[PDB]
């Protein structure tokens, strides 16, 4: 399973840790920000582009609050990014929203919790079915 | 001040609690979200709230769904909107002070009512404070999407999807 | 068929239950009544429901408040409306079959949800059975009130009372 | 206390029983239908006219289902008629709506329950206060 | 379909009307009280005995409040009597409780309503299934 | 005074409302009925409440289920109990004044909360007044059933049924 | 497995939801917490739950109040108990796996129901993994408090405070 | 105002950051773990002892998950420790429980959120009143 990761200056540290974690667990990681991005807009849009052009369906964005990477990346037509700070949304957003990426706020979420969030997100598959109508609606928007 | 609020069927009861609180605080509320708990779709209401704020019918917007992710994302995908998905007071205050977010999204099924009240209150109480830095960020965000006049102010935008739903195309 | 529904803050939860049922039954619903549980005034939503029915936006109406008396009376006091206050299946069926009532009123705080569902279904299933006898009754009923062009389709009709309420004129 | 009563052919029997009841209980009754009215439209409007033109503030209309007398009398500007089939509305409609009259359907409500309903309605005064805004709204309608 | 009916002095009148109604609708009626019973205990127990010994599964007891006929008849092992004063319980008690009989209070329920109640009760069949456990429990009690 | 209350899963919320009211009125409450809304069986709780009243642990009892019929009937089928099924204030007062009923049953799904409160209040406020007539009726009622010591104070009385339920014997 | 659960009046509805879930999952539940929503005191139910677990009547406990702090602290202050206050899945799993916590506390007013369900399931699914390291920690924890024979299994322990409350000693 | 702080090896880093924060904000801090404690049991009890033996009424314990320090310190008679991961409990636990200390898990809560939590806790006073009955009950337990 491929995973696209990216981060700005505030999220870089955790991104580096998560990268190590992912590699240790046989995940093929595509880091779009070997060096911290100028800001969360650059990092979030970079992850989005790599994701929407790759055959990967999992991505993780890192910044100080998460809010920014999602706000910016969601402006991209077809993109669906979920800010995640707890363990229920971690999997539900993948199951129902097919979230193409999740955003983690390093100033909001501690490392140990982030890992539980991340692993739950990665282990969950989009359920499709009735949920597809909402996804069709979102991908239709600007 | 006018606040537009919306929601999907999963958190109508949480919406009602926030609606009562807003009115008690003196806000005028424009309830757009679904009014009952019959299965419906979050993008419809997220878009309604977004246009109210974008067209000036409301000053700010608040949207919720089970996780808040669906409706807040739908709200964000509109001209003139900066929607912040915040299940905590800290990121909500940041959203208002630094990104001048005009739509707040919350996960009604993951956040307890008492904390939802706190998030909403903190968000509303916060004030945007311009800085050369966040002005540059806001500018970038406002120019990412490509405007689509066919979507703007078109309430029938999701009709094709709604018909397919009626025809059973989206069965489980 | 389109059903318009309205309510005051005391029975919003019961209104939600009926709204859900109607949709599951295939009816299109226009929810006019109050959307949350913040103190408001039954005449407002009774009038809204009455006008949807009178103007053809809805085929029938259902209104509820604690006892149903207030909102059903408000609904009845409108041109083209025959509002039936019924907390039982028997009189609701009579109301539809004999008086061709187009607005059903129910006491959401005195009738249990299972029975409310029964009253609504029975009222909707019933069909007006015209006869020279009931036509004379209905005609008399439709001619009791003296029309007021200032009320008909006037959304600002109660603005006077609402301002007083804001000024605290109606304190306890 | 004063009480205005009236009934059509269907509610006449109970109306006669209640009149006797009220008389035995020291109530001054004004029967506007010594002989059954043509229908509930005539009986309800008769009660309403006599009520709105008297110093009495309580009235009881009798017909087969209650609904009719209420639907008809409520068309009169300023009138507020409550159909009553149970003991809670019996007092709440007076307290909250200052109901000027209640309508009882003899085919719906048994005599013993009707008496409890009636006594609760007669012993209850309008609360006024916040409730006046709603009565002001109603009296403003046709 | 057979229907067992009975009544004391207060319920006799309605019982006579319902009997006529039932006969008009091809129902085979077994009236255990051609003359009003001494009291609701006698009438309710008489209906119960006739029912539990007959192959009929529908019965109607009449008294002033209904409460008494049910309170008394329910003391009989195996008997299940439902006081009914509204149209939802009219059918639900048959569907879920398999109510062997319903009790109507003539002082509580008007004739027109009683008939709707009665017809709904008669038209409904016991659903069995999960409901049977509660019935087994009741029939087990004194 | 002590009041024992019970219920099945269909009306747990109505039970909670009555429980709060009783305590506000100064009554001590013994809640026996089911505590959540998980599918269960009305006879279990009707029997619990009945024995509390019969054994003197409580002065009066109140039981509710969807219609009240199931739980009130279960309550009645116990030594020393006179359970009255009353969805109205009139028959409830009669039950107390004339039959000295010690257990009140109400249909939580057919009676609105406001009216349930009224029924309970009227029932409690009423006082039994002995007369040669009702004394004779009460005597007859108290002697209809045949006491069964195996049921009396035996909380495991329905175990055979509960096991069959666990084994899926009562499938739909 | 038997799970004892308790709560104060603020989160009875959330407790009901968890109680329902546990039963659907096959757990036997001992509901100790308050059964309605009448103002009461969290220490009472926290102590009740703690003792069920400590005496072996239940295998594990779950307690909730608005924030969970009050009732979980009460639960922890009992012999044989290791109460873990967790509004997140991560620390709940840690609590079980490392500290062998036998009582889980959650803030029913700050955590949404969907997340509460997740915390509970995760805590129950987790298994204590003993090591010399955590055994030393646990042993230290089990030896901090000084036992009080007057508290252990004493149902009248708070009678003193309850009387004062009745006398209005604790007014606002 | 006075504030007692302490931490084990896992919470030391954030504890040092917060100390500097508090000092910059005119707070008089009492650090009982200048060097990281052996574990959260030693750090929590140290904070508790210094708190219960001082004129200060607020303390912050730092460890990896928060749970441990709370579970341990709460065993001390009279002590009330609240694990805090969000902004509502941050103030409510002080207002309602007069929490003597809050526990923050560095692996659970990010630094920025921790500061908001801390500031809300420090700015909130115990409300007393009806709440005292519960604190009296707690202090009575072991």
């Amino acid at each position: 399973m491929d995973v696209i990761i990216g981060a700005d200056k505030d999220g870089f540290a955790m991104k580096e840790q998560v990268k190590k974690y992912l590699e240790e667990h046989q995940y093929r990681v595509a880091d779009v920000t070997p060096e911290p991005a100028e800001d969360f807009v650059e990092s979030s849009l970079a992850v989005t582009k790599k994701l929407l052009n790759s055959d990967a369906h999992k991505a993780i964005m890192f910044d100080r609050y998460g809010v920014g990477s999602a706000m910016a990346s969601n402006k991209v037509k077809g993109m669906v990014t979920a800010v995640v700070e707890e363990e229920n949304t971690a999997h539900m957003t993948a199951e129902h929203n097919g979230a193409k990426a999740i955003a983690i706020g390093t100033g909001i979420t501690g490392y140990d919790r982030a890992l539980v969030i991340i692993q739950r997100y990665l282990d969950t598959e989009y359920a499709g079915g009735r949920h597809q109508i909402r996804l069709d609606m979102l991908e239709k928007m600007i | 001040m006018i606040i537009a609020i919306g929601n999907d069927h999963i958190v109508t009861m949480q919406k009602i609690e926030i609606s009562n609180m807003l009115k008690d605080m003196g806000y005028t509320v424009i309830d757009e979200g679904t009014y009952d708990t019959h299965r419906t779709h979050y993008p419809i209401y997220g878009k309604k709230v977004a246009e109210d704020v974008a067209d000036g019918r409301a000053d700010l917007g608040i949207v919720m769904c089970g996780t808040g992710i669906g409706i807040s994302t739908a709200a964000d995908k509109n001209e003139g909107i900066r929607a912040a998905m915040c299940d905590d007071v800290t990121s909500a205050v940041y959203a208002r002070e630094q990104l001048n977010a005009n739509v707040l999204g919350i996960g009604g099924a993951v956040v307890g009512v008492h904390l939802i009240q706190d998030i909403v209150k903190a968000y509303l109480d916060a004030t945007y404070k311009e800085t050369p830095e966040n002005k540059k960020l806001i500018d970038k965000i406002d120019n990412i999407a490509k405007p689509n006049p066919d979507q703007k102010d078109n309430p029938h935008f999701f009709d094709a999807e709604l018909e397919k739903w009626a025809e059973g195309v989206y069965h489980d």
